């Protein structure tokens, strides 16, 4: 048998990430600028910005 | 230079060619409000956060 006479005490280092950037859109300022038509058109298009 | 753009190629400045000054152009529809609301059955106020 192999028994340990003596002992270390280590410090090491874990590294965890817990949160992302919280980032938002405009769906209609991102899509169509400030154009009306743009924006009508899009409303065709339904609940995709919501 | 006569017209400046951001990285999406967004017009962002422009040269009016009389005075030649230079002029941000900064869309007119703000689309950051939030509503706070202790609930409609509970009251009827609000606060507007910007």
């Amino acid at each position: 048998i192999a028994i340990p006479t003596n002992f270390t005490i280590s410090v090491t280092t874990e590294i965890l990430p817990v949160s992302m950037t919280k980032t938002s859109v405009d769906c209609t300022m991102y899509i169509c600028g400030d154009s009306t038509e743009c924006s009508n058109l899009l409303l065709q298009y339904g609940s995709f910005c919501t | 230079q006569q017209f400046g753009r951001d990285i999406a190629d967004t017009t962002d400045a422009v040269r009016d060619p009389q005075t030649l000054e230079i002029l941000d152009i900064t869309p007119c529809s703000f689309g950051g409000v939030s509503v706070i609301t202790p609930g409609t059955n509970t009251s009827n106020q609000v606060a507007v956060l910007y």
